């Protein structure tokens, strides 16, 4: 099979910028190269065509240029309808493959998330369970890393992370990190800790509470 | 002018039993004839080993070749009549007659090595309900569509064989003379 | 005119087969090659087989195929996708994909359909367990502060998180779905000025359409 | 109009009805011309451009001809040309070059077998004219270079058809 | 009698360019020919999609279709000079003269639209020091083995572009007049 690179799979620009974007494959292929427009629940969509064809419906700040192995998708200035996953597409020999896809975000000044932490609730508490709940909203860029301290103890086991998409309106990012006990081992220990180091601060941020 | 003429051939061997049965008793077989025996398939664009569209089988030759010795005892004789049209006698181990014998097509053949062939024309099942045929013409004779693996049996032949004390063994070369016409060939690229 | 509808949505268990279909509209089949394209969740397009409706021409990608069996029914124009010894890792989206109608069209955009979603799960509806988040009494931002509820084990997905019935539905922040044992979890978060509450009461409402329920809790 | 700057190739089919020929009649006779009976002797299938001489980035075709329903898969940009190694590869320029080919038809009668006749005027067969189940004739199948303009062709397809068996209904009054 | 003539075909496009230079300048180019451009490989036990063993190639046309409007300024004038020895004339962009004029295998092509063919005989190259080859004869023309990919190149025709300050297309088909022999197929069994 062709494979096809496409770099870089993450990428970050101001609106009004231009943009470019490659894909590569380890042969040499024809007008068989299609670049496809993913966003988020939607299915993917046909973007150019013959490396450079606009395909129906595509507006005139997209291009694309390229010729054997070597193709780009460039964005004369950027929109934030713009923000998507771009994926390189070879029909030329099979399998057909696609590219691992290059996911465009919109840049913006960086900002520090707020952090939340929570207690176990009472009525899950009844149920013999405990989970202590962070939040880590609004910041940016998306690169975060938290950790749970247990009486300034690591605690890795029974952590579950989420983030949600780039914020449509500030286009901030946003985590939530849960860490689930039991009842009884919860009891045992005083000190619950959410530490979190973003690019935002070199003193990583910390919030922690005590039982009642 | 895509027209084309070729010899095509197959062969199989064939065994007749030894038979404990004093009285003499006869062996019924049948011969159906489809071209996907005789053609492999081809590969890439082509699906057909043969690049054409169109064919007609002109005659059909059956050979056939025994392996039983002149030195054998028991002797004995068949009978050989053409069938085309798929209503066959039945085929039967110990019939206690032969019922090729007062066939219009029926030729001789005798048993065990004796050399028989058969130089004639097919004729294949358009509908089994029907079945419809042409008379003797080379002129008028139709065209069938060179096809992938769905192509049509040619009923042939019924045959009969006296039964014997002793095996006899048949290779049996069944050679056809088929027209062609439209030379189909795909060439992709590189 | 030219529209590729695909089946609905498919729940299974695992070790169960399905049958996926995408109905062309506006074109014939006949005319070009269909494809089915897997997409897990996060991860990216993989392209699974060809068919050549006319023909019945087959083409797969090694992986999928023992697993995967791609079929057509030029008579309802009609391509189907089997898949068969599910497991979890089918989990993902399916698209079906083709063309225009010859004549020189290589082209008409794409119509990689609306897509499928395939869930191979053992669980059954499960409500959410829903738990309300209140803070422990510290300055978490100045003058603001930041509620929270936890809605856990349940199945399938989707729920609905509302504040406040609707009347709440800024600086809310709805984190997705992640499994656990087999379960949903998922936690909204609300952020309102310091001066509301404790003032005013916030509820969050939970609903759970596959269970048919609906639940509200209030912060303390 | 294309992009792609290697030679591509748009490939279509034709396939012809006579329902597309005919009114249908009215009140005892249901079909517009009176006869039981009808065999296409010619089809005579004619190519009027619209594309002026003027018109640059000029191309090439082949037209050869298919009697059997199994046709090359209809194709906007083919790497290259299947029609070039038949044996009834006719030749036709592009944009504005003027075609035509006078020849023969040949229907569908079973679309698992696809048998016909060879070139008999004599032993040609006879169709019943019907009211619209009328078979398709499997005529020609196309080729077209692709070029970065658009290239229009006002295509006349013309049959000479024999016919037999005037069926006329005169009701009274 | 397995003697089998058909006409064998491919086509390609060709650019001539835009030029800067006032005085009239020369595009040189060269043209050889080998079968395995005009040949898709066959699959199973036929490596190739055709069944002959030999082959010899009649005739070679070379056409000649230009995209090149009739509303084109800046007209010229080529010459075509048929080569069968491989020694060629250096492919050069712009040559301050005609290489191609004093040939006797001259003939001359206009420009940019004008219509051109040569209907003339190939000759392979058989060995690249000696470069020795038949007089025009039919009846003592050669056989060649149908080889899977090792096939010889035809040394075919030399050419010349009178350069010209726009861009000159050309749809260049190459027909051939191909003989054959020995019809070699294989059929592998079910």
């Amino acid at each position: 099979n062709i494979v096809m690179t496409q770099s870089p799979k993450s990428m970050s620009m101001s609106v009004g910028e231009r943009v470019t974007l490659s894909c590569k494959a380890s042969e040499n292929v024809g007008t068989f190269v299609f670049w496809y427009q993913q966003k988020p629940e939607q299915s993917p969509q046909l973007l150019i065509y013959g490396a450079s064809n606009r395909y129906t419906g595509v507006p005139d700040r997209f291009t694309g240029s390229g010729s054997a192995t070597d193709f780009t998708l460039t964005i004369n200035n950027v929109q934030a309808e713009d923000f998507v996953d771009y994926y390189c597409g070879q029909s030329y020999r099979y399998p057909l493959t696609f590219a691992a896809g290059t996911k465009l975000g919109l840049k913006r000044a960086d900002a520090a998330p707020t952090v939340s932490i929570f207690p176990p609730s009472s009525e899950q508490l009844t149920s013999g369970g405990a989970s202590v709940v962070c939040f880590l909203n609004n910041f940016y860029p998306k690169d975060i890393n938290v950790k749970w301290k247990i009486d300034g103890s690591e605690r890795q086991n029974g952590v579950l992370n989420s983030w949600t998409d780039q914020d449509s309106k500030d286009s901030t990012y946003s985590m939530s990190s849960t860490l689930t006990l039991t009842k009884d081992e919860y009891e045992r220990h005083n000190s619950y800790t959410c530490e979190a180091t973003h690019k935002t601060s070199t003193s990583p941020i910390v919030k922690s509470f005590n039982r009642n | 002018n895509g027209i084309f003429n070729t010899r095509l051939s197959c062969t199989f061997g064939y065994t007749v039993k030894a038979t404990t049965v004093r009285t003499p008793s006869w062996a019924v077989d049948m011969m159906r004839f489809n071209i996907n025996d005789f053609v492999p398939p081809g590969g890439g664009t082509n699906k057909i080993s043969i690049p054409f569209e169109y064919y007609r089988i002109r005659k059909v030759k059956v050979e056939f070749w025994p392996c039983s010795p002149i030195t054998q005892g028991d002797r004995g004789v068949g009978s050989t009549a053409v069938i085309l049209d798929d209503n066959f006698v039945t085929k039967a181990t110990a019939l206690t007659y032969d019922p090729y014998v007062n066939y219009s097509s029926r030729h001789t053949i005798p048993q065990p090595f004796s050399y028989h062939s058969r130089y004639f024309t097919p004729k294949p099942v358009l509908d089994s309900t029907i079945d419809y045929f042409q008379p003797n013409n080379k002129r008028n004779q139709l065209w069938l569509r060179l096809q992938t693996s769905a192509n049509v049996d040619h009923v042939g032949l019924g045959i009969a064989f006296e039964n014997s004390t002793y095996d006899q063994d048949y290779n049996i070369r069944v050679t056809m003379y088929v027209q062609f016409r439209e030379f189909n060939l795909k060439d992709p690229p590189l | 005119q030219v529209q590729l509808q695909q089946s609905g949505a498919e729940l299974v268990r695992p070790g169960v087969s399905v049958k996926i279909s995408c109905k062309g509209s506006g074109y014939t089949f006949t005319d070009y090659a269909i494809h089915w394209v897997k997409q897990s969740h996060a991860k990216s397009l993989e392209w699974i087989g060809l068919i050549s409706t006319y023909y019945g021409d087959a083409t797969y990608n090694q992986n999928f195929k023992g697993e995967a069996t791609m079929t057509v029914d030029k008579s309802s124009s009609t391509a189907y996708m089997e898949l068969a010894r599910l497991t979890s890792e089918d989990s993902a989206i399916y698209y079906c994909a083709r063309g225009p109608f010859s004549r020189y069209d290589y082209f008409a955009m794409d119509n990689w359909g609306q897509g499928t979603s395939v869930t191979v799960s053992s669980a059954k509806t499960t409500p959410p367990s829903v738990y309300p988040l209140a803070p422990g009494s510290a300055a978490q931002t100045n003058s603001m502060v930041t509620l929270g509820c936890l809605v856990k084990g349940y199945f399938p997905e989707p729920v609905t998180v509302t504040w406040n019935s609707g009347s709440l539905s800024s600086g809310v922040h709805t984190f997705p779905a992640v499994l656990q044992s087999d379960l949903y979890t998922l936690s909204s978060s609300v952020t309102v000025p310091s001066s509301t509450w404790p003032s005013e009461t916030v509820t969050c409402n939970v609903a759970h359409p596959a269970s048919s329920t609906k639940v509200d809790k209030k912060i303390v």
